[PDB]
RNA sequence: ACCAUAAACGAUGCCGACCGGCGAUGCGGCGGCGUUAUUCCCAUGACCCGCCGGGCAGCUUC
RNA sequence: UUAAAGUUGCUGCAGUUAAAAAGCUCGUAGUUGGAUCUCUCUCGGCCGAAGCGUUUACUUUGAAAAAA
């Protein structure tokens, strides 16, 4: 059955960005997914999206600017201390010049560079570059 | 006619309660109007020049206003100038309980008294004679959202001119950007 | 494909899909308004009705249920509501 | 034809399209060609939208006019029903015709004297001329083609939706493309009808 | 897909978006509740009442008219069954198989279907025992199976 | 691309596909660069300008280069609406 | 009555999402010119043109 | 004995034909599980003492952690 609904959405906009498509429909929406997509959009990787209100759960139609190379989830959400952040971005990120790791911290969902700036650890959701 | 919780009326409330007891004494709606009461009133500025009145009714008396609302809005607009009147229930929003709260939180808050449920029910009754047949939320490139509300086409010419006051009202008492559309078919 | 507006399909295209695969789902049924020819009463009837509906005045059948959609009797004029 | 009153399809062009049968497609429908169909009628034959045949033709004409040396456009038909229209497109335009069998290695084998280096490729049928299509994916060569309803659109870049099975339709499409490329250049004016009758391009078999 | 069957199928209801009652419907909440009350006294299950109210009354959803469910109305009034209607129909099916099976002892493909039915009863009984609908010692047994229906 | 002093330290900046923003590589021999001519809006004759579209080889092997050229030219007003 | 074992073979765990086309077939449902049979008429059956949903398969593809 | 060994694989392997997927279904533990909800009271000097706020996990801090 469908567990880890964010792993569905990140696989859908990975597989559609490879096919050169302009829009993806991901369903069901969630508030974790919307905060993940907002982090990607504010660094230029996706572009605007529209949440479609069914009364059951959402659907999101994401626009795709072809800048995304890879969008991934990390399952399970391991606890990441702030001293452990360098090993995670050594394993996951392709360069020290670009790419992001998305953490859920207690100050919100944010990328790994902002979490250092707020001096916070948390749990890892995924990564994009 | 104006029965607040803090128990002090004001100038618009007096001028609206008088206009409502006028309908209690001349029009044929006395059987409905003698049972009801309002709770607050405001006048906000929309569109740079247009004005709008926000009647506040109690939520147990909400559906009784909605049987007679279309015969109320034009007749109130005749007594005033061109000023679109809007009826909105008076709903509490109990705050989200945290790890640092008070012991007035003894029983769990009902889901109707949440912020999402109140903002999505305020959106239901201010557009009253039409229905909401669909919502889209557009998240723009600066992180800001913009709600699009598709209204019913069967009451299009009734409230087509009101949609620039509706958005200003919902920006006033909620704080959100809303556009109102009319789809050709569902 | 590969540039298809998923937000705004055409209204003859959402009508074609399965009722849960639409952008917002919606049923294929409706409430008809069946008139009995040898009577005056007007009855509300579900279009995909199960067990057979009797007009209580004339005590006659209005629609025998079928697999998909209720089959009316011969001579019952009906209109679809809203 | 960017909503310009100079370039709209006139009455006589529609009459020639209807007389030749360039609106009637085939029986099957490719999923890439679905954008140009009005509807499938009875007797299973798809009708091609002539407003979209006219605008894809006007888009191809701009792609041919945008090449300075006019001999760098090549025009290819490997079946006999379009071999005469290719040879008269190149006499009116100035392109380089290739009729009959396309030699595998014309565009890639640089040792031979058969080696050519065009800048644009116009093709009468993407199914019959499959070999000059695949060789254009080796030498960075854009490709116009006359596509029926069952045509595959791998490596075509401007897909003119006409009928290309009947002998009148092919000749009419090549004639009208020649007239459009000559009208868009400095030569013949858009006022008077063209001197060349469109029956110089038809393939009259024995 | 299905739990005990090896199939998958997309066949279900699909509620509309609009949660309001339609304007043609003239029944209020109280007379609809009166219809539910008079229909529950013929032994009709909650799933059979909503079919009657949909087919011949125009009540598309009782939740949209009354603001409440069918089973909550019959439970607040007191007209509710002792054991729930989807667990009731599973025991009734397990009785009828065991009745047929004691005549026909060679029927292997009712003996196999009995195990699938009876394991679905224990899976459904555990849920109602966690949610405290059944008293937490109620046990389905083959001896006292036939007395419960 | 740029160092901290601001020099451009790169052999060349490669082109990007106008349909799908992919980098057209050095040995991408199926990729296209195509000029579409611009006309004067009262004679319908070739002005001298054009409009350049580049499309990578994977889009052309997909069969999607026809629709991509069409919606790129439709956004520039070269192909009219409908 | 026991025994419970096989090229027990798709030599291929189970559940879930996404990712190309094409024509058939089986079942159910929804529509649609026109043929037949029940003398007409509907209503149905046999065909024909689609659409939807699960199924058994097949062809095809940088 | 460690690296080489991504040939023990958490990072990080494999199971059609190379070693390998249970005859089939049921089913306990285990593992994993769909959306959804935006701080105050008496005293002691406008703040502290008195309560915490459902309870944890998490995260950041502090102090406590022998030397070598």
């Amino acid at each position: 059955v469908r567990m880890n609904v964010l792993a569905d959405a990140l696989k859908s906009i990975n597989n559609a960005e490879k096919r050169g498509k302009r829009q993806v429909l991901i369903r069901p929406c969630s508030k974790v997914i919307v905060r993940f997509l907002t982090v990607m959009m504010k660094h230029g990787y996706i572009g605007e999206f529209e949440i479609i209100d069914d009364h059951r759960a959402g659907k999101i139609v994401v626009n795709l600017t072809g800048r995304l190379n890879k969008c991934g989830v990390i399952s399970p959400r391991f606890d990441v201390q702030l001293k452990d952040l360098e090993k995670w971005q050594n394993n996951l990120l392709p360069s020290r010049q670009f790419g992001f790791i998305v953490l859920t911290t207690s100050a919100g969902i944010m990328d790994h560079e902002e979490a250092r700036r707020k001096h916070t650890g948390g749990k890892i959701l995924g990564f994009f570059f | 006619i104006v029965k607040p919780n803090g128990e002090k009326p004001d100038e618009f409330e007096s001028g609206i309660s008088q206009a409502l007891l006028e309908l209690e004494m001349n029009s044929d709606l006395k059987a409905q109007l003698r049972e009801l009461n309002i709770t607050a009133a405001k006048e906000i500025e929309v569109g740079g020049g247009r004005k709008a009145i926000i009647i506040f009714v109690p939520v147990p008396q909400l559906k009784s206003f909605q049987k007679i609302q279309v015969r109320l809005v034009r007749e109130l607009e005749k007594k005033f100038s061109g000023k679109h009147v809007v009826f909105i229930a008076q709903r509490r929003i109990l705050p989200k309980p945290t790890r640092k709260s008070r012991t007035k939180n003894k029983q769990k808050r009902p889901r109707s008294r949440t912020l999402t449920a109140v903002h999505d029910a305020i959106l239901e009754d201010l557009v009253f004679p039409s229905e909401i047949v669909g919502k889209r939320i557009r998240v723009k490139l600066d992180g800001s959202r913009l709600i699009k509300v598709h209204l019913d086409k069967a009451q299009q010419n009734n409230v087509e001119h009101k949609v620039e006051t509706f958005s200003g009202v919902y920006k006033k008492l909620t704080g959100k950007d809303v556009n109102f559309e009319f789809p050709e078919f569902q | 494909p590969l540039a298809k507006d998923l937000l705004h399909p055409s209204p003859e295209e959402e009508k074609r899909k399965h009722k849960k695969k639409r952008l917002v789902q919606s049923p294929n049924s409706y409430f008809m308004d069946v008139k009995c020819p040898g009577c005056y009463k007007i009855t509300t009837v579900f279009s995909h009705a199960q067990t057979v509906v009797l007009c209580v005045g004339c005590s006659t059948v209005l629609c025998q249920p079928t697999g998909g959609k209720a089959r009316l009797t011969e001579g019952c004029s009906f209109r679809r509501k809203q | 034809s960017g909503a310009l009153d100079v370039l709209q399809m006139k009455e006589e062009d529609v009459l020639k399209f209807l007389a030749a049968g360039t609106h009637l497609g085939g029986t099957n429908l490719d999923f890439q060609m679905e954008q140009y169909i009005y509807k499938r009628k009875s007797d299973g034959i798809y009708i091609i939208n002539l407003k979209r045949t006219w605008e894809k033709l006007l888009l191809a004409a701009r792609a041919i006019v945008a090449i300075e040396n006019p001999a760098d456009v090549s025009v290819i038909s490997s079946r006999n029903t379009g071999q005469r229209a290719v040879l008269k497109f190149a006499a009116a335009t100035g392109a380089t015709p290739i009729a009959g069998r396309f030699t595998p290695g014309t565009f890639t084998n640089q040792i031979q004297a058969a080696f050519r280096e065009p800048r644009l490729l116009v093709v009468t049928d993407p199914r019959a001329d499959h070999q000059p299509l695949t060789e254009a994916s080796y030498v960075n060569l854009p490709t116009i083609a006359l596509c029926n309803t069952d045509s595959p659109l791998r490596y075509v870049d401007i897909a003119i939706p006409c009928n290309n099975k009947g002998a009148h339709s092919v000749g009419l499409m090549w004639w009208m493309l020649a007239r459009e490329v000559l009208r868009m250049r400095g030569t013949i004016s858009r006022e008077h009808p063209w001197e060349v009758m469109p029956d110089l391009y038809f393939y009259r078999d024995p | 897909g299905r739990m005990h069957a090896p199939g998958k199928g997309l066949s279900q209801s699909a509620l509309p978006y609009r949660r309001s009652v339609p304007t043609w419907l003239k029944l209020t909440s109280d007379d609809v509740k009166e219809q539910i009350y008079k229909l529950a006294k013929k032994g009709l299950t909650p799933s059979q009442i909503g079919v009657i109210l949909r087919d011949s009354h125009g009540v598309a959803q009782v939740r949209f008219v009354t603001g409440n469910k069918i089973l909550r109305i019959l439970k607040s009034k007191g007209l509710a069954p002792d054991l729930p209607e989807d667990l009731y129909h599973l025991i009734k099916k397990a009785v009828a198989v065991r009745k047929h099976l004691e005549r026909n002892r060679k029927d292997k493909d009712a003996k196999f279907r009995l195990i699938l039915i009876e394991s679905r009863i224990h899976r459904l009984a555990r849920y109602y025992k966690t949610k405290r609908v059944l008293p937490p010692n109620w046990k389905y047994e083959s001896s006292t199976a036939s007395a419960l229906v | 691309m740029q160092n901290d002093a601001g020099e451009f330290v790169d052999l060349y900046v490669p082109r990007k596909c106008s349909a799908s923003n992919r980098i057209i590589g050095a040995k991408d021999h199926a990729s296209i660069q195509m000029n579409v001519a611009e006309v004067d809006k009262v004679t319908g004759r070739f002005n001298g300008q054009f409009k350049t579209y580049a499309i990578c080889g994977a889009i052309r092997r997909m069969g999607e280069s026809d629709d991509s050229i069409l919606r790129l030219a439709k956004a520039d007003g070269i192909v009219s609406k409908n």
